[PDB]
């Protein structure tokens, strides 16, 4: 339904989630003072979502994440979690998409 | 107070190699071991972020004393 009604779609399954905790991060380097830890505990607090993905599904929260900080790291913004076969993909040629 | 003075100097001297003071070392390691915590992923990159952070207290408690925000002072000093 939300397909037809919104052409405007973001990755979900973790992509979105990473990306928007990714850039908070370097952008509270330029901020100094207490809105810097501020900041990036927002963007740790961000990171319960791809976490109780893992597991709720029974994936293992310590290596799937940390491996998805890496490859997202990396320059590629569009990896998420893999529901199906338990490893980090891009959810994009998965077909995980909810509207922005 | 020539000798008294001095003599922090002789021992300054006396070794070649001197460090910074003043929670230079602890935001060193705090931001380098940061992102070399991205060259294992797996497990200990979650002990790498938490022994690096865990050096941030000595910058945070030499500001307490001094009566000075120790909030402001240490994000100032890590993002410079």
């Amino acid at each position: 339904k939300r397909a037809l009604q919104n052409k405007l779609i973001v990755a979900g399954g973790g992509a979105t989630e990473m990306e928007v905790s990714k850039c908070l991060r370097d952008y509270s380097k330029t901020i100094a003072g207490k809105q810097q830890m501020i900041i990036n505990a927002f963007a740790k607090a961000l990171e319960v979502i791809p976490r109780q993905l893992c597991e709720n599904a029974g994936f293992d929260a310590i290596e799937i994440l940390n491996k998805l900080r890496l490859a997202h790291s990396k320059g590629e913004k569009w990896y998420g979690v893999v529901f199906e076969t338990e490893n980090i993909g891009d959810n994009f040629a998965k077909f995980v998409w909810e509207p922005a | 107070s020539l000798h008294d003075s001095l003599s922090v100097v002789k021992r300054t001297l006396e070794s070649g190699n001197v460090v910074p003071g003043g929670g230079c070392v602890e935001a060193a390691l705090n931001i380098y071991l940061d992102n070399f915590a991205t060259t294992v992923g797996s497990r200990e990159q979650l002990a790498i972020a938490e022994f690096a952070a865990a050096l941030l207290i000595i910058p945070k408690t030499l500001a307490v004393n001094a009566a000075k925000d120790s909030s402001e002072l240490v994000a100032k000093l890590r993002s410079y």
